[PDB]
């Protein structure tokens, strides 16, 4: 949590002091974290802002207060209850938080938010604007689709559907519908032949 | 002592070593806003907002507590330090409860201050407060925690100076709350009532609870005759709630007040204060012809008494057993002035006012009951008759002048000098020395101890074969070291020992309205009242000998026979036990 | 007159017909709360918060509107008007925004000295308000209906005092809310930036531009040299948003303050006005002696010429070249002190202060530029410069005296009483007598008409040969009856006719801070700043006369030739256009 991402565009990167600051990011204790394509690179932002909420100290009002108030921006986009602007809304934050801290946390707190927003801008606005999570993981904002070609239709996901958004006849591929289940994911691994896909 | 060189603004000055960039620059004419400090207690700076940039560092720093040093150059008008302290303003407000029309803070609480000093004008935030609990089980303070801001100024003062210590701060993040210890009640731990703790809190966190709807429906009630007792320093500082110039007395307009209120009947506290100070005299004769138990102490403040029953016992035998002097009086006009004018006594109500905050809790005392009924009715403060007058709203400064009746509104200043510092035993001491040896003092100095200030040792000779000494403590420290002592021995040889509960004696009740902390900066306030008290001492052109009232001596003729009466030994004098301890 | 009799509280009172119970009851030391009254204009009750109890009566009663009658015994400390007037203030307190951590005036706003006196404790009654829109368009003046409580006294003080009436009630229910004809823009309509319309407002839904982010822009940037400038009339309101008492002369210590600010030049109204006022006498003697067009009148404010302008443009010939001192100064230090100083006019903003609000106006106006340059690129008022120095919030109350610099700086009283209602025509009459008789009179005898306050006719003797008549009409009443009958012609015989926007001059402007209708009640306020302008003006220890300084003639000489030269008239006189009527 104390440094940020490094994207593709810098793998000639010599890491050493006067680089990495100068691509935004420290060392600190020199833990390496690699990503790929299979996760998405928004909520995990919030898993570093996780850290950070329920480990300050508690003394200096930006550290308590600025914390959990710029966490509701981001699940507001998590679960699709954003609207345009609100990511200018968190750079408002971006310059004040830094230079008003007094411990430590503080002023390495919202740095990971500001590494990712100078390169990995587009891909809030297909959160924002297209409401759809490229790597399928925002569980509110992600919805299931079966193949006709792979499903069998024998239902047995018909059964394991709480919400009975699936339906149908038999020995066909079912109906889905989208706004009625809860987004559980129940349903997918109880397909023992992997027709279901996340859109 | 070392001399630092610093230029702020471009301007150089030579400090002592140690002194910080606030009172510097305060000297030099220049202010620095602040919301956690005060003076010689709380130094940590959390609250963030008196950020100013310092040439050669990496990041911001607060002004109220970095040191200076030499060659630092300090500049105060850059945008960068100015967003700082507008982007805390709002994250402070989007916490602090935003409807400000019905605070009881109201008209100068330092968040509205500051929000219009800073001239921020946008909130575009949303966000979740913290729990909303009313703590509405207590005696005297009621804590609402939607406003409160985590000042710590409150646990600081209730730390080092009250030396009681019964707050903390708990949780993680929102769930950092100042609280008591597992999650109980004032009213469930040893809480003295002392009010530091509510005249320091900046925002009005704590308040006290209204008794007012009861003394409306007891002057509406035709049935009930109002009786309104006066303090001698309810105006001290009464003034000061109108913008009044500092330490103006306005007793004659304060009376004139009093009675377009349609109040029946007006006393004061000085016949009481004179007949209690006469028998502390007379139970120190017998106790030294008959060789009582000492060192003694007085009776007269509730909170150090609640203090040292609760706390540490082992002194109980060294207590008087006596009541305090507004509960003299309100005995005596509970019985005497009502076989004087053949008026039930469950049928008048008695109403007095007190700048200290224990009444209230001794009011609600079962053992200081006389004749089947209570002795005193309602207890109300400074604040309260404050927007009582401001309630009913006769516009003061143009009142006429006015006096007290017949009997009990006759003054000297033995009762005057009775809040101010030792007053009481000031005059105890006059008494008994012009009753065994007519001796003529007018003012009596005192040592202060080094090494600790707000202790007062003073040793006069009462007779030449009898030697009386004096000590008078004032504040809670205090107060825990000289009865360290006690237990320790220290003062075995001593006489007296006067217990002042809150600090500056009882000048400087926490009823007394709220003060800035610019107010304070400017002018140490107990100096100002101290000079309006001791001019209207001074001012006293009647009587500085409380014995010599003939009105006192003809109530002991009628009345009350003989100083200490077995009559006296029934009504006069009580008896407390074991309170207790939920610590 | 005629003698009636009643009985306040059980206190006998004769009074003269028309007293009502409110002004008897202040008379007679008794406050009662309003928001609904304002001296001789609104007196209509409908704010409801004067209520009195009077006996016999089978409802409550309003104490403004309600007139005496002969034996009538009231009371107001009753239970039931208690209890109503709380129903009523917790109703009343349900629409306007409860924000007031971003209210304009905050503090100074009556309806949160009501809140806190009458006791308000909890909001039982949320709901949903009217419909919001913020007309954010117009360039002085902006309205906010979340916070009108529709007292009615805007449209009242527009109406009838100013007789300007573009302001009224739509709708019903929720849907009556004050607006102007049609709901469009004050800028598009007759409205003529009176700043009554703001300066009465109780609740603060009107409001000025807050344009202190280009200040800030512009003194952040270095290469930028800044200077400011001080009206004549601003020194004596400074302490009243200070909480000073009442004329306190400021002036050196503001000076010191606007140093301590770090701006660049510091200069006055002064000696412009004094340019100006040379200049006005010689067309005085260039129309007289070639039978020019009677009469002439100046055009010392904005606000009535543009009135005018969007009025009356068959009255234009008979109008002044000269511009306001403002633009002449701004004029004169872009062009000649930047020849001197070689430093490029682009690079240098002025920023002046002025409290009349349609300055702000005439700023936006093209035509008065020099050269296609704006002559005063920016300008604040008194309550923007007392919301910037509580930015700054310097300890205004320990600053020493300082003096402004050379040449433009310095002072004769002969404009320090063009601040005052009519010392514009005094020093004109001083500096053409001067001339053409070398007369030396420094006051003049006024006989105002009868029945109408506000307009004042006089006759001076300039020369045995030649006499002029003078007239001055301040208030807009009084601009409208004289316009009226110079439109008949029937005043043709007088020369000077002074119009002036405001009533009661400048020193009633708007810029100046809010004073409550309390204070109003007891001292016109005006008065004050007129026995503080005639002390400034009396004590003024090295010249009393206008042409008589060297620096104007030094400068004439110099750089300016003589009064209406060619050059003079294209830099110094302009034409004026009519402008388009949408009322
Ligand atoms: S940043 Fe440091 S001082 Fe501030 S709340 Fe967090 S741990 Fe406490
Ligand atoms: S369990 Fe698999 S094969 Fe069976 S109906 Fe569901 S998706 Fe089709
Ligand atoms: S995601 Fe869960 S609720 Fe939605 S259809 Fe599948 S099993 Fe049902
Ligand atoms: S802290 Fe109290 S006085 Fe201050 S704004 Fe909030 S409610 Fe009002
Ligand atoms: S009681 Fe007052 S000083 Fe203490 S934490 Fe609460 S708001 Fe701050
Ligand atoms: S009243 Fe006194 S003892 Fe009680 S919490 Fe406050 S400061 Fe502590
Ligand atoms: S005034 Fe002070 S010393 Fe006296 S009872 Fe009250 S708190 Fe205690
Ligand atoms: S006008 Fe309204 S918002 Fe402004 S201070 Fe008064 S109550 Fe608050
Ligand atoms: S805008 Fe102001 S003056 Fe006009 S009706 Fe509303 S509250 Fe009254
Ligand atoms: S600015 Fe003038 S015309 Fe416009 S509303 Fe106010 S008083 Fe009326
Ligand atoms: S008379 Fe009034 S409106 Fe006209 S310029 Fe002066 S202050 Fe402004
Ligand atoms: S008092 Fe909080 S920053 Fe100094
Ligand atoms: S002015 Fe308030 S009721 Fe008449
Ligand atoms: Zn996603």
């Amino acid at each position: 949590p104390s440094g940020g991402c490094l994207p593709e565009s810098l793998l000639d990167t010599e890491i050493d002091y006067d680089n990495l600051i100068a691509a935004g990011s420290m060392m600190g204790s020199g833990g390496l974290i690699v990503m790929d394509e299979d996760n998405c690179m928004v909520d995990v932002a919030r898993f570093f802002l996780d850290f950070t909420q329920d480990e300050s100290c508690g003394k200096c009002p930006p550290c308590r207060i600025g914390t959990k108030r710029m966490l509701e921006i981001l699940e507001r986009i998590c679960d699709g209850k954003g609207v345009e602007g609100d990511i200018e809304r968190l750079e408002e934050l971006a310059v004040g938080i830094k230079s008003s801290a007094l411990c430590g946390l503080g002023q390495t707190a919202p740095n990971p938010v500001l590494s990712t927003i100078r390169f990995f801008r587009d891909e809030y606005e297909a959160h924002i604007r297209d409401k759809k999570c490229p790597a399928g993981v925002c569980k509110h904002l992600l919805d299931f689709k079966i193949n006709a070609d792979t499903c069998k239709g024998c239902g047995i996901c018909a059964k394991k559907c709480p919400a009975d958004a699936i339906s149908g006849e038999k020995k066909k591929p079912y109906n889905i519908d989208t706004s009625k289940c809860i987004k559980c994911g129940a349903c997918i691994e109880a397909c023992p032949f992997g027709s279901i896909s996340k859109a | 002592m070392k001399e630092i060189t610093f230029k702020i603004n471009g301007q150089e000055m030579i400090v002592p070593e140690g002194t910080t960039i606030l009172e510097a620059a305060r000297m030099n004419n220049i202010d620095i806003p602040t919301l956690c400090y005060l003076k010689d207690i709380n130094e940590i700076g959390a609250c963030r907002m008196c950020l100013v940039e310092i040439a050669g560092a990496r990041a911001l720093q607060a002004a109220c507590v970095y040191p200076v040093a030499n060659g630092i150059e300090v500049l105060t008008n850059s945008p960068k330090v100015r967003e700082a302290r507008r982007v805390n303003l709002e994250l402070i407000l989007s916490n602090h409860n935003r409807e400000c029309t019905t605070c009881i803070r109201s008209e100068n609480c330092e968040l509205q201050t500051l929000a219009t000093d800073l001239g921020v004008s946008d909130i575009p935030f949303e966000g979740e407060k913290s729990g909303k609990l009313i703590d509405d089980l207590s005696t005297s303070v009621v804590r609402d925690e939607s406003k409160c801001i985590l000042c710590k100024r409150c646990v600081s003062v209730c730390r080092d100076v009250q030396s009681v210590a019964v707050l903390g701060t708990v949780g993680r993040g929102f769930t950092s709350q100042v609280q008591p210890v597992f999650n109980k009640s004032l009213a469930d731990v040893g809480c003295i009532n002392c009010g530091q703790c509510i005249i320091n809190c900046p925002v009005g966190a704590l308040k006290e609870k209204s008794d007012i709807q009861r003394v409306w429906d007891a002057i509406a009630d035709p049935s009930k005759t109002v009786i309104v007792q006066t303090a001698p320093a309810v105006r001290a500082a009464l003034g000061e709630e109108f913008g009044y110039p500092m330490g103006t007395s306005v007793t004659g307009k304060m009376a004139a007040a009093l009675r377009r209120l349609g109040f029946d009947k007006v006393f004061d506290t000085d016949f009481g204060a004179d007949v209690c100070i006469m028998e502390e005299g007379t139970e120190l004769i017998g106790r030294v012809t008959n060789g009582g138990v000492l060192p003694m102490i007085t009776s007269c403040s509730p909170g150090w008494i609640k203090f040292i029953e609760t706390y540490y016992p082992e002194a109980i035998p060294h207590l008087s057993s006596c009541k305090s002097p507004q509960n003299i009086t309100g005995a005596l006009l509970k019985n005497h002035y009502a076989q004087t004018n053949n008026i039930d006594p469950k049928d008048m109500v008695v109403v007095s006012i007190m700048p200290c905050t224990a009444k209230k809790y001794e009011v609600q005392r079962e053992e200081l009951c006389t004749d089947g009924n209570a002795d005193v009715d309602i207890s109300i403060t400074t604040r309260e008759l404050a927007r009582m007058i401001k309630e009913a709203r006769i516009l003061f400064n143009k009142l006429p002048d006015e006096d007290f009746d017949d009997y009990y509104g006759e003054s000297t200043g033995a009762a005057v000098i009775f809040g101010a510092t030792g007053g009481v035993m000031e005059a105890a001491v006059r008494t008994v020395a012009d009753v065994l040896n007519k001796k003529d003092i007018q003012e009596i100095d005192y040592q202060i101890v080094r090494g600790v200030d707000g202790i007062k040792k003073a040793s006069v000779e009462v007779t030449p074969d009898l030697t009386v000494n004096l000590v008078v403590a004032h504040g809670g420290a205090n107060i825990r070291e000289v009865m360290e002592q006690l237990k320790a021995g220290e003062l075995a040889d001593t006489h007296f020992i006067e217990l002042m509960a809150c600090p500056g004696g009882c000048v400087n009740g926490g009823g007394q309205p709220i003060v800035s902390a610019k107010d304070k900066m400017d002018i140490d306030i107990r100096t100002e009242r101290a000079k309006a008290l001791y001019d209207e001492d001074a001012n006293v052109l009647t009587y500085r000998k409380s014995h010599q009232n003939p009105s006192v001596i003809r109530l002991y003729e009628e009345y009350l026979e003989e100083p200490n009466s077995p009559k006296a030994h029934h009504i006069l004098h009580t008896k407390y036990s074991a309170k207790p301890k939920l610590v």
